[PDB]
């Protein structure tokens, strides 16, 4: 049983966006659907809920002016419409069924409110200048979030640290490290794999001794 | 709104020991003897997960080291004995009266033995140089506690501009933290100097851990 949520949104300040949420395994008509906001590094905030059986929705007063929750029981889909977007609306929005003894939570839909342009990362290999060895890759100059990083296509997952991106001049940069036994590399190949869903790109960068 | 105020806002507690987190409501969340109060755990990068419902009932599949107690406006979550995988932010939430508000949140840190970082330094790649830029990267990995200081030097001189730092959340397995420090420079300026140094100072020693390279080598 899940709540499936619509895809990431990048939208201009002042515009509107409408997010959608569709259960797999149950009907919204039989329950209540809630929306919950979380700004980057901040706490959970209950926006509101709807009963799709009678059309009644209820809101936190902080959100009632710009947020509107609707539902369509013929497509089993609930919606959250946000108007007059500002940077304070950049957040993850969770669709949830919150009841007295049980919850179901969606994975969340990210909304970025920005005029900046979508751009793929450059990915650079990080090999030592000269028991265990640490390697890395630098993922530079992409927009918007997120990227996902793996090593050897998921086969190396121990010893990995992928650092939160930092924002500069409308571009993000992150790095990822991996640590392997010194006899593993460079005899065996180590590759970081970087996906950027906004640009429909992936990059596989092999770490090569300099 | 019914306002839910958590305390403390953060704490660090040793493995094997008891952690207790408090939630205070601005008015009662009870009706007919039931307290309409949830507790949620939120791990790094994940949605929140329901732990406790009706203030004191354990959600199916949650371990029994989590318990809740209290009534009306005063509630507690206790985790005992604390495990490493319990590193997370915890929220109370009420469903007595709309809006169904969440508490302010409590960040729980697992206390472990001090551990010095493993420091590694990386010159710009040729790919990045070929494309016109130069970033020097320093990893400071698997250390505890989280507080750490990094200083960059170019030919012996301290450089503060163009440095950006990022920290991981606490590791779920070993309870350490890691940090990355990136010094960004024009390629011109990079090729203008020779020795590049990353120095880490952590409470585990009064001597910095110093990693270095020379561009012309």
């Amino acid at each position: 049983v899940q709540l499936q949520q619509s895809g990431a949104e990048l939208v201009k300040p002042g515009a509107s966006v409408k997010l959608s949420c569709t259960p797999s395994g149950f009907n919204i008509k039989d329950t209540y659907i809630h929306w919950v906001k979380q700004r980057p590094e901040q706490g959970l905030e209950w926006i509101g809920m709807i009963n799709p059986a009678n059309g009644n929705s209820n809101y936190d007063p902080k959100f009632q002016d710009k947020a509107t929750i609707t539902a369509d029981t013929s497509s089993n889909t609930a919606y959250l419409q946000l108007s007059s977007l500002t940077s304070e609306d950049t957040a993850v929005y969770y669709c949830a069924e919150i009841t007295t003894d049980f919850d179901v939570w969606g994975a969340g839909t990210t909304v970025t409110v920005s005029s900046a342009k979508t751009t793929p990362p450059s990915v650079y290999p990080l090999a030592p200048g000269s028991s265990m060895v640490t390697l890395g890759c630098l993922v530079k100059g992409y927009f918007p979030e997120p990227v996902t990083v793996t090593w050897n296509s998921g086969s190396l997952s121990s010893g990995v640290h992928t650092f939160p991106a930092v924002l500069q001049s409308d571009l993000y940069t992150l790095s990822s490290s991996v640590t392997v036994p010194s006899s593993t590399w460079p005899s065996e190949t180590v590759t970081c794999n970087v996906a950027h869903p906004a640009s429909s790109t992936k990059v596989d960068k092999k770490i090569v001794p300099r | 709104n019914i306002v839910l105020t958590q305390s403390p806002p953060s704490l660090a507690v040793s493995l094997g020991q008891r952690a207790t987190i408090s939630c205070r409501a601005s008015e009662s969340v009870d009706s007919y003897g039931n307290s309409f109060l949830h507790w949620y755990q939120q791990k790094s990068g994940q949605p929140p997960k329901l732990l406790i419902y009706l203030a004191s009932n354990l959600e199916s599949g949650v371990p029994a080291r989590f318990s809740g107690s209290g009534s009306r406006t005063d509630f507690t979550l206790t985790i005992d004995p604390l495990e490493a995988d319990d590193a997370a932010t915890y929220y109370c939430q009420q469903n007595n009266e709309a809006p169904f508000t969440f508490g302010s949140g409590t960040k729980l840190e697992i206390k472990r033995a001090d551990a010095a970082p493993t420091v590694s330094i990386f010159p710009p790649s040729s790919e990045q140089l070929t494309s016109g830029g130069a970033s020097v990267v320093c990893f400071l990995n698997n250390f505890y506690p989280k507080d750490i200081n990094v200083k960059w030097k170019i030919d012996g001189s301290e450089r503060q501009n163009g440095v950006l730092n990022s920290w991981t959340d606490q590791d779920s397995k070993d309870s350490t933290y890691s940090m990355s420090s990136t010094l960004t420079l024009t390629k011109d300026e990079y090729e203008r100097h020779n020795s590049y140094t990353c120095e880490a100072t952590h409470k585990t020693s009064t001597s910095p851990i110093v990693k270095s390279f020379n561009r012309n080598e």
